[PDB]
């Protein structure tokens, strides 16, 4: 591969890592628009616009977990806002459901989720973290929200 | 290009080689550091896959007599075996010489650091020598200690760096306190205390060396040297902080490749009252690499009174020297005569043995018997533990003018204050 | 009678003039016939004698003052130490000795120096963003004083004053990331009353009964946990954490989120009060199971008894069936008149739940808005709340945002 490192199981990119290789130009620079990095079954991060993936170690930078995501583990190794992956992005986290305090089961029923207005809860959880809620899909518990940077 | 100099006033003089552990089945590949030395009390600590072994240092040192085969390995020498349930990859000793740390990997349980009170080794009334405290790194594979260093002046303080990139500063008294940690995304590859022990320097995957207070509050960044391109990106493999503005820094290919060979780089830093850039001098491969199978690792140490650096490497059968010049600023390789070098032997199966641990004794009191008739005063002894389980001692004779004897007489270890499990 | 002249005491002028120059605030505590008022600007206590003049008071100085703001003060069970509780630290002050016919501190000197000791100082400086969420004393009146600290890392640590930098016990309950489980973190805890428990509960043996205190832990999302603490027999790292306690009966809104305060009333079976930022108060019976469950006997909406503010809960020293709630709108008193109907044998089986349900349909708690702090412009929370226990009638002291001393009744 021409610079990019991604080996953690379950992770992928759109375009695929193989496609990113061929996109690399004569001077070895990988610039792509609308790039996505995801982990099958847990979520993904969509970066609208052009980004320079040249010599980025995505294994060390991007971390997608259940109901959680991290980009750049420490602030010291983080580039300024607008450069690298520290920029505007749309995050999707899957398997996001509340737990019934009586049965201790996950609440996946759309009607039940509308009863407790889980969507409004996720709007609040987004603002409190500096993000803007976008939508929620009960069938898969997909919580989509935009972030100004990481 | 690389500065070099025939040195006829320094020789390494081999003592008999002494077998410590039995030869392994395979070549040990992983980064490891398995020799420690108490220069206060005259003990050596050796570790492997197969237990921990403690010796009075003078028992390991045996001089060649005329007539003797200097290549014949002594089979064993009396010391103490402390059984260990798992293999050891790192051993180190605190600056008061009372805490030995032993790092182990268990396939079942992952990594643990055992801490031994060194008096327990001397406690005749304990048939079993147990550590008094453990520290469990929740981690399994990424929990391998890849660098671990006690503070040169704060006896309770130790810095530990793991394979996953995380780092921690520990306080070990009667128990283990985590004082500071930095998570894996910081990407630490190596670690080293300032001379007085007031800051910690950490090497990093991105090629930089960051300085820190022991609280891990960041103080100064040394950038990745300008001569490395973007399409040949590197990582600090090892670091030695020599003086406030002086470091030895080893770079290796960022990606982990073993084929490329590491560069030892001397770095001089500017001051607040200077706006000079950093001066780097690439001495490159002073320990010539015959092996591309092992994880890279330079064993570096500074001997102030001699103003020089000893260097060994996991990929090399040879120990090298970088000395400061009369100049007092710049460095040069010392090129020594054929029969005065420090090299690990060829194994009886005709392969090269390589270093797993390196230490220097300063408690040696015996005089070097040169001829039948000539005798020189005691010298420090370089000791290498090899991949074959053989210990390789060499007197370091520095006949350069003005060098003062470094020998320091050892003391008796009193069991007073021994910590208990 | 001090109920008459206390609001005119100069200490409130002093504190009021200190204004002109998050945790819920409580800058006052009472001891004997004395009232203690924390003066943030001078880092000292102003002590007014209520029993036995408007200008007279003692100043108890910190020999080593805290540099972080003190939000809450909390007298120890043995009453020899005061916890100075802030967001960025905790400091313990040792009270001086008394002597003289009036039992004044050190014979009635105008100023008395008090020894202080910081607690868990490492955790608040090493991790800059680490904050204190809740703190209390270990309830024992016999053992050395121990403070219990819940920090923003979702960990509870217990410290002896003999070793204020090294926890005796740690309870891992399990910000760089974007997370949906933002409420899976503890915001408060409260100890229940003394209980005798089998020594086997802590892994030791003998079929012998030991002293322990139930520790109830409240998550922001409303979930509750329970563990029993014995300073002697509990392990250094406590892992026998029970919960989340199932909450019965099933509620359409799942009892919401945004829980902010918890109180264990001193009764058997234990009864928990859970308060939310929206003004919801849940009265939960702890039913024995090995995991117990909660039966929400009733719910009270303070928004109806008069709302997005932090709510603080206070026990009543006289009656286990009464507690008080402080918020930006003032003080509410809540009387659970049905507490005395629940017997000690109650369990968590179906017939017990049905009996509790049937009983809740014919029983209701008494809620009263006793003090109103609502402004004319932006509402402000109170700074102090204390119930002076007198058997002839409890007197309540409430210090407003402007250090006005309201007394009720």
């Amino acid at each position: 591969m021409a610079g990019i490192i991604l080996t953690k199981v379950g992770y992928y990119t759109i375009p695929s890592m193989d496609d990113l290789a061929k996109i690399t130009n004569e001077k070895g620079e990988c610039i792509v628009s609308d790039f996505t990095i995801g982990r099958k079954g847990y979520g993904s991060i969509y970066f609208e616009g052009d980004v320079n993936l040249t010599n980025l170690n995505l294994d060390d930078i991007v971390h997608i977990r259940r109901k959680e995501v991290v980009v750049y583990l420490d602030d010291n190794q983080k580039p300024p806002v607008g450069e690298g992956l520290n920029r505007k992005a749309e995050v999707t986290l899957d398997g996001v459901w509340p737990t019934d305090k009586t049965s201790r089961c996950l609440i996946k029923s759309p009607d039940r989720l509308a009863d407790i207005n889980y969507e409004g809860r996720l709007e609040a959880v987004s603002r409190k973290q500096g993000a803007q809620f976008k939508e929620y899909r009960p069938e898969t518990g997909s919580w989509v929200f935009k972030v100004s940077h990481f | 290009m690389i500065p070099e100099r025939e040195m006829k006033d320094f020789q390494f003089r081999a003592l008999k080689k002494v077998r410590i552990f039995d030869s392994p089945e395979e070549l040990p590949k992983e980064r490891s550091s398995l020799l420690a030395v108490s220069n206060k009390y005259g003990l050596v600590f050796a570790g492997g896959a197969s237990g921990l072994q403690i010796f009075p240092t003078k028992n390991l040192l045996i001089q060649n007599k005329p007539g003797d085969d200097p290549n014949k390995i002594v089979d064993k020498v009396q010391g103490l075996l402390v059984p260990m349930k798992f293999p050891i990859h790192h051993l180190a000793l605190s600056c008061d010489n009372l805490t030995l740390s032993a790092c182990m990997m268990s396939s079942e349980y992952g990594s643990i650091i055992a801490f031994f009170d060194v008096r327990t080794f001397s406690n005749e009334a304990k048939q079993q020598k147990r550590p008094f405290a453990y520290h469990k790194l929740l981690k399994d594979a990424g929990g391998m200690v890849i660098d671990m260093k006690w503070n040169p002046t704060v006896p309770s303080m130790v810095a530990v760096c793991l394979a996953d990139g995380s780092i921690a500063v520990l306080q070990v008294t009667e128990t283990v306190k985590v004082c500071a940690t930095l998570p894996s995304t910081v990407a630490v590859t190596s670690v080293c205390w300032s001379p007085k022990g007031k800051q910690l320097a950490v090497g990093k995957q991105n090629g930089t060396v960051v300085q820190y207070l022991p609280t891990l509050q960041e103080k100064k960044v040394i950038p990745c040297p300008p001569f490395y391109e973007s399409d040949h990106p590197v990582r600090v493999l090892d670091v030695l902080w020599i003086g406030t503005y002086v470091f030895a820094i080893v770079y290796a290919a960022a990606d982990g490749t073993l084929e490329t060979s590491p560069d030892v780089v001397m770095a001089l830093l500017p001051k607040k009252e200077e706006k000079h850039p950093e001066i780097f001098v690439n001495f490159m491969e002073p320990c010539y690499g015959s092996c591309t199978e092992r994880q890279h690792h330079y064993y570096l140490s500074y001997i102030e009174e001699w103003d020089l650096v000893l260097a060994a490497s996991a990929a090399s059968t040879e120990v090298s020297i970088l000395a400061r010049q009369s100049d007092q600023i710049n460095w040069e390789s010392w090129l020594l005569e054929d029969s005065s070098r420090a090299e690990l032997p060829v194994t009886d199966k005709s392969d090269d043995s390589l270093p797993m641990g390196v230490v220097v004794d300063y408690t040696n009191q015996v005089e070097i018997t040169i001829s039948d008739e000539k005798t020189l005063p005691p010298a420090p002894v370089l000791m290498l533990l090899s991949t074959d389980g053989v210990l390789c001692p060499f007197y370091m004779i520095n006949q350069n003018p003005g060098v003062k004897s470094l020998i320091k007489t050892p003391e008796r270890l009193s069991l007073e204050g021994e910590r208990q499990p | 009678l001090w109920q008459t002249w206390l609001p005119n005491h100069v200490v409130f002028l002093r504190l009021r003039e200190g204004l002109k120059n998050l945790l819920t605030r409580n800058v006052v505590f009472g001891l004997g016939g004395e009232l203690f008022l924390w003066d943030g600007e001078d880092s000292s206590f102003l002590v007014v004698r209520l029993r036995g003049a408007l200008s007279q008071y003692q100043r108890l100085l910190c020999i080593n003052p805290p540099l972080f703001e003190i939000y809450q003060v909390l007298l120890s069970p043995t009453q020899h130490h005061v916890a100075l509780i802030g967001i960025k630290g905790l400091m313990v002050l040792e009270l001086p000795k008394r002597w003289g016919k009036n039992s004044e501190f050190e014979g009635g000197k105008s100023t008395v120096n008090c020894s202080t000791t910081p607690v868990a100082e490492r955790f608040f400086t090493s991790s800059t963003s680490l904050t204190l969420k809740h703190a209390a004393w270990y309830p024992s009146e016999i053992l050395d004083p121990h403070v219990v600290l819940l920090t923003s890392d979702n960990v509870i640590r217990i410290y002896s004053l003999r070793e204020p930098q090294t926890p005796t016990n740690v309870i891992i309950l399990s910000g760089r990331a974007y997370t949906a489980s933002l409420g899976e973190t503890a915001v408060a805890f409260d100890f229940g009353p003394l209980a005798a428990v089998p020594k086997t509960l802590f892994g030791q043996n003998g079929k012998d009964e030991v002293v322990a205190y139930p520790l109830y832990i409240l998550y922001e999302n409303g979930e509750t946990f329970l563990t029993y603490i014995s300073l002697l027999h509990s392990p250094g790292n406590i892992g026998k954490l029970l919960g989340p306690l199932p909450m019965h009966p099933a509620a359409e809104d799942n009892y919401g989120y945004d829980a902010c305060a918890v109180l264990c009333l001193p009764c058997v079976p234990n009864i928990l009060v859970i308060a939310t930022e929206s003004g919801m108060l849940y009265h939960c019976v702890v039913l024995e199971g090995l995991i117990p469950s909660l039966y929400v006997f009733e719910c009270v909406e303070l928004e109806l008894a008069l709302f997005s503010c932090p709510v603080k809960l206070h026990r009543d020293p006289k009656c286990p069936s009464r507690y008080h709630c402080t918020h930006e709108a003032g003080v509410h008193s809540v009387g659970l008149t049905w507490i005395h109907k629940l017997h000690k044998f109650l369990g968590s089986d179906e017939e017990d739940k049905d009996s509790l349900q049937e009983l809740s349909t014919e029983q209701k708690c008494f809620v009263e808005h006793i003090l109103c702090t609502k402004p004319l412009r932006q509402p402000a929370p109170i700074r102090g709340f204390w119930i002076v226990p007198d058997i002839l009638g409890p007197t309540m002291i409430c210090i407003t945002s402007t250090y006005e001393c309201l007394i009720w009744p």
